């Protein structure tokens, strides 16, 4: 009834990793444990299952070879080793289960662990104001891109445009928050991967 | 008079039917079955006859002496009996095979596999071979009689002439037990196959046609290599008594079982299509939509 | 709705069958209820005949050396497709009428009423190296057109969709599995009391069966190993009676109970096919060869009928049996099948 | 091969309280075997109906599908704040299954005319070398806002990203930024840096290097 997959973090082109799902209120048996990533901005994909009952290991014509699916009986876990990663495989990595008789879409989901995969290392949250009716922030060199970005440490909520992390040539994301006013507006950008809090002060 | 031509038609005969038997359970998968895989052990061990055992043996018989090698005479009479042994053991397996499918199909399934089918071949080759070749290696078959003596010392010479304990031992081990193993199993499945269409009882045609088919099998079989043996049996007891132009005459009448087998145990469709098709469907299950109510 | 229509080599027939698997409730099974779309102009002096065969495939072989047919036909029933029968008229479902809509007065309705009692889609495992058809029941509804039944039915004008008749778990939970078996050794001359139960009896495909083990030994011999097998009978009757027995779930746990002390351990085992694939005569459900064939499910016999039924009647037992310095041995049965899917 | 399912509309536009169909048609003939999810912004997927006629236990039930051959429709007859989120059509009838593209569902709400802004790279900007002038288009609606860049009064298509902010429930309002990143030595050879914008004529700001 419930799956917790775990195990997606940071790695770079050509690792390895291994991707867990436990499960709570179903045994492997009786449902398929499937794998399916979903891109930023990008539909849904499925990545491979795996068939306890019938020890069926399926795979996508692309992500088939590199992808290796098994599944843990005695733990209930299913397991999705992964090697010879590749840029295209960032994606929210969803763990969800099927029933094996029969198959009726897929019940349910994973909260999703979030995998990247970029050659960029750590890097710090450069912050750089914005201004002329209305004022902004631009983050740039920074991976991963967890930044949140709290105008006057999150006094002023009003206005607020926080846009999306975008992937860039270099493999670096930046994201950009504006807010508006007519007419001393501190900008604090934190970053958890480097530990990091730039404050910024925006005027003309 | 002439033996070539005579000798041609059996050689051509074994050969052809053999190679095309083989050529249409190697080439189409369709045939490669369970069952099948038996009578790829019976025509090649047919083929191995028509191939070195029948035309040595025209020529030896017609010719008068066996002028090929001192070495060779031996040698071609082990591959001899070898084959012989090898085919009617063969003929004695597939016949078990249908009992244990007949009579106990259920368990027929899981107790002969292809692997295990495989071991049973391969184990009636390694039997034939303990009786027909370990003999030759040692020499055990040859009789101590005159006359066998003189033969056997004469390189030209290569009469099969075998002792009285070697004689009997080949001819029980051989022929007359698979022989009662065949006609006791065949029985059985006659009597279980009356039984099974009793109980479903183009029903009567197609029982009949079974029937008909159980007994020519046999009747072949059995007319073919029992005056063979028969005389043989006769032959260890008084050698000389028995004449040596009949020997022969029945030796060819058990090789032609050989002969017969490809075209008599491969007379199923299945086999037929696959001999036409040398010699020159299911539509998938769609669906439509129903107006909703 | 969808329609499923397998059409004939040739296309001139073409089954409209609602559904390839039919519900089998033991107190009524539904019928197989469809119809024939035929072109009346082609054959106009054969007749199209349906005829829904219960073919029981011992052998897997279509023939042999001998000839012998290898598929005997437990239960056929031929009903006259077209020109419609007077004596073999039959009230027109709600699937059928909405389908002779559709198609027009060229189709032409058929129904069929399984008797019960009779076996389920059961398909025999064939090992990998086997090559042929599967063994075991299959229900299949061969369209053909012939003047008569006995005249030969070619392939060509032939539609064999074949079915499954699927029985499925009941609405009511049955009752709690519980079994006790007492052996006194001569030696010993004290009770081991096996009191092995189980925590429900329907148990749904791939759901773990826990196997609730209460061992109290009182002899002086101890127990080296407790060995819990989900055995498989398959209750051949086509001949002769046989129980084929195949093991399909094995756990040999090295507990070892002391003489004169209890034990007390739930063991949870669940009957699978993916290691199971190497066995070979196992009865698997009986399923399409699109769709993934499962293990067969638990036949629901009438109460109170015939024992012996021809066909395959697999049926599910776990043999907790404790192996001692002779063996201990106790079979707590169990119906293995999938729920009724909830439709609204 | 693989059975791609192109899904559609890309981005539907709706109200609360309406009704909404989306389409979804397999390349090959799939079965009923078609289910349909909900992908919400953050958290997982719902499978909201599946075999394309049999809504998922515990879903509302306004939602409906229906197959008109290869051509699914998942239709909801009411949709409530809470079902505006993406949708998704996989085929698990032939393997590997193939998800949809996604159909993104907002709120719809009136015409609103783009606030258009620029701003250029401050003076950390310029000194770090890699200088960026970045385009806001705030309160427009809907999100489908082309937007043009103009360095020397010549159209620019290379090394811009766009970046779209999602639905605010306070306004319904999108908000979009072009940010365009030049070199420290190609960004002075042009003088005047314009963003031309397109949504519902276009309007042309721009800003000279030199203040
Ligand atoms: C006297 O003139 C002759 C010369 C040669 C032969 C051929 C013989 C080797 N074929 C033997 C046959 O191939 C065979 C088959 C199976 C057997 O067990 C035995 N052995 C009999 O003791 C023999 C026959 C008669």
């Amino acid at each position: 009834v419930q799956l917790v997959e775990s195990g997606g973090g940071l790695v770079q082109p050509g690792g390895s990793l291994r991707l867990s799902c436990a499960a709570s209120g179903f045994n492997v048996y009786s449902s398929s444990i499937h794998w399916v990533r979903q891109a930023p901005g990008k539909g849904l994909e499925w990545v491979a299952s795996i068939s306890s009952y019938y020890g069926y290991t399926y795979y996508a014509d692309s992500v088939k070879g590199r992808f290796t699916i098994s599944a843990d009986t005695s733990k209930n876990t299913a397991y999705l080793q992964m090697n010879s990663l590749r840029a295209e495989d960032t994606a929210v990595y969803y763990c969800a289960r099927s029933r094996q008789f029969w198959y009726s879409g897929l019940d349910y989901w994973g909260q999703g662990t979030l995998v990247t995969v970029s050659s960029a290392s750590t890097k710090g949250p450069s912050v750089f104001p914005l201004a002329p009716a209305a004022l902004g922030c631009l983050v740039k060199d920074y991976f991963p891109e967890p930044v949140t970005v709290s105008w006057n440490s999150g006094a002023l909520t009003s206005g607020v445009h926080t846009f999306p992390a975008v992937l860039q040539s270099s493999g670096l994301y930046s994201l950009s928050s504006v807010v508006t006013v007519p007419s001393t507006y501190i900008c604090n950008v934190n970053h958890k991967p480097s530990n990091t809090k730039v404050d910024k002060k925006v005027e003309p | 008079a002439g033996c070539s031509l005579l000798m041609a038609l059996v050689v051509l005969l074994i050969v052809a039917g053999n190679v095309l038997v083989i050529a249409a359970i190697g080439r189409t998968q369709r045939l490669q079955t369970l069952t099948n895989l038996f009578i790829t052990s019976l025509a090649c061990a047919d083929l191995v006859v028509g191939l070195l055992v029948v035309p040595f043996g025209a020529t030896l018989v017609c010719r008068g002496t066996w002028l090929w090698g001192s070495f060779l005479c031996e040698l071609w009479t082990s591959l001899d009996v070898l084959c012989v042994t090898a085919s009617i053991w063969t003929l004695c397996v597939i016949a078990i095979d249908r009992y244990l499918a007949i009579t106990s199909p259920f368990r027929y399934q899981s107790l002969m596999t292809r692997a295990r089918a495989k071991v049973i071949i391969c184990t009636v080759w390694a039997i034939s071979a303990l009786v027909s070749f370990l003999p030759i290696m040692m020499h055990w078959w040859r009789d101590e009689d005159p006359q066998a003596l003189k033969c056997y010392q004469d390189p030209g010479c290569c009469d099969f002439v075998t002792n009285r304990a070697y004689a009997i031992a080949s001819s029980i081990i051989s022929f007359y037990i698979p022989l009662l193993i065949m006609i006791f199993v065949y029985l059985r499945v006659y009597r279980e196959a009356k039984e099974q269409i009793r109980k479903i009882d183009v029903m009567a045609m197609r029982e009949h046609k079974a029937l008909k088919t159980l007994g020519i099998i046999m009747g072949v079989f059995t007319l073919c290599w029992l005056p063979f043996f028969l005389v043989n049996i006769v032959n260890v007891f008084n050698r000389d008594l028995v004449p040596k132009w009949l020997f022969v005459a029945f030796n060819w009448l058990g090789y032609a079982n050989s002969a017969m087998n490809p075209i008599i145990y491969c007379r199923s469709p299945d086999f037929r299509k696959a001999f036409k098709r040398l010699l020159a469907e299911s539509a998938t299950t769609a669906s439509s939509s129903l107006a909703k109510d | 709705t969808r329609v499923f229509k397998k059409a004939s080599p040739n296309g001139k027939l073409t089954v409209y069958l609602g559904k390839r698997d039919f519900v089998d409730h033991i107190d009524l099974v539904d019928p197989v209820d469809g119809v024939v779309l035929v072109d009346p102009e082609y054959l106009k002096e054969r007749r199209v005949y349906v005829t829904l065969t219960c073919a029981f495939r011992y052998g897997r072989e279509d023939c042999d050396v001998l000839g012998l047919t290898f598929r005997k036909d437990l239960f056929v029933a031929n009903v006259q497709s077209f020109p419609p029968a007077p004596e073999d008229k039959k009230p027109l479902t709600r699937l059928q009428e909405r389908l002779i809509k559709k198609l027009g007065e060229h189709a032409y309705p058929f129904t069929f009423e399984i008797p019960p009692n009779l076996p389920c889609s059961v398909t025999l495992q064939p090992g990998p190296e086997d090559t042929g058809k599967a063994c075991g029941v299959d229900y299949e509804v061969k369209a053909f057109c012939a003047e008569n039944l006995e005249e030969k039915i070619h392939k060509r004008n032939s539609v064999r969709l074949v079915i499954e008749k699927v029985q499925y778990a009941p609405e009511r939970p049955g009752p709690q599995p519980t079994a006790e078996t007492t052996r006194q050794f001569l030696m010993s001359d004290k009770p081991l009391h096996l009191e092995a139960s189980l925590d429900k009896e329907i148990y749904y495909h791939g759901e773990p069966i826990s196997v609730n083990v209460h061992v109290t030994n009182n002899t002086n011999k101890t127990v080296k190993k407790i060995k819990i097998s989900v055995r498989q009978y398959a209750d051949i009757c086509l001949f002769n009676t046989a129980q084929y027995k195949c093991p399909v779930a094995m756990e040999e746990a090295d507990d070892t109970v002391a003489p004169s002390s209890t034990f007390c351990k739930v063991y949870t085992l669940t009957p699978f096919l993916a290691n199971n694939r190497e066995k070979r005569g196992l009865a698997l459900d009986g399923k399409l060869k699109h769709e993934d064939t499962n293990l067969a499910s638990s036949t629901l016999l009438r109460e109170g009928a015939n024992r012996e039924i021809l066909g395959i009647i697999v049926s599910y037992k776990v043999k907790v049996k404790l192996v001692v310095s002779s063996d201990v041995a106790v079979e707590l049965p169990f119906t293995l099948m999938h729920p009724k899917p909830k439709e609204e | 091969s693989d059975i791609q399912m192109t899904q559609s509309p890309s981005s539907l536009s709706a109200s609360v309280g309406d009704r909404v169909t989306i389409t979804c048609r397999a390349s090959q003939s799939v079965s009923s075997a078609v289910a349909w999810y909900q992908q919400k912004p953050g958290k997982a997927p719902k499978l909201l109906i599946y075999s394309a006629s049999s809504l998922y236990s515990g879903v509302p039930s306004r939602f409906s599908g229906s197959r008109s051959g290869t051509d699914f429709t998942l239709t909801i007859s009411s949709l409530q704040p809470e079902d505006f989120a993406t949708y998704y059509c996989q085929q698990y009838k032939y393997v590997p299954v193939t998800f949809g593209q996604g159909t993104k569902v907002e709120i719809k709400r009136t015409v609103a005319a783009p606030s258009v802004f620029i701003f250029p790279p401050s003076d950390s900007q310029l000194k770090s070398g890699t200088a960026s002038v970045v385009c806001l288009l705030n309160n427009f609606y809907p999100r489908e806002a082309k937007v043009q860049w103009k360095v020397d009064n010549a159209l620019q298509s290379g090394n811009s990203q766009e970046s779209v902010t999602e639905q605010d429930s306070k306004d319904s309002t999108y908000s979009l930024s072009s940010t365009l990143t030049l070199s420290k030595a190609d960004y002075e050879k042009h003088k005047v840096y314009a963003c031309e914008v397109t949504h519902q004529s276009p309007v042309t700001k721009s800003f000279n290097r030199g203040e």
